[PDB]
């Protein structure tokens, strides 16, 4: 009734602070994880060489 | 340039009938091809 609920009651503000930081830190590694992916088509120079080459010119 | 020719040139042109359609068909099934590999 009165011990283990005031060491409770100590223990709420160093957890709270600590979960959000851990929040944060979640936050943060699924930021950093995001990279843009560049794609590379063939170009089509080549596209239009091979098709001058069918054509035997 | 020296020297009579014995033939004036003429314009290649000899696939008189030549649709457009089929040469983009064949140019799109290159292209197909090559993208695909």
């Amino acid at each position: 009734d009165i011990m283990v609920p005031s060491f409770v009651y100590n223990k709420l503000p160093v957890i709270h602070f600590l979960q959000e930081k851990r929040a944060e830190q979640k936050l943060r590694r699924v930021l950093d994880e995001t990279y843009t992916e560049w794609t590379e088509e063939l170009d089509q120079a080549h596209v239009t060489d091979a098709i001058t080459r069918s054509l035997n010119i | 340039i020296s020297g009579v020719s014995p033939l004036l040139y003429f314009p290649p042109t000899t696939t008189s009938t030549t649709n457009r359609e089929d040469q983009i068909n064949k140019n799109t099934n290159i292209a197909i091809q090559m993208i695909k590999r």
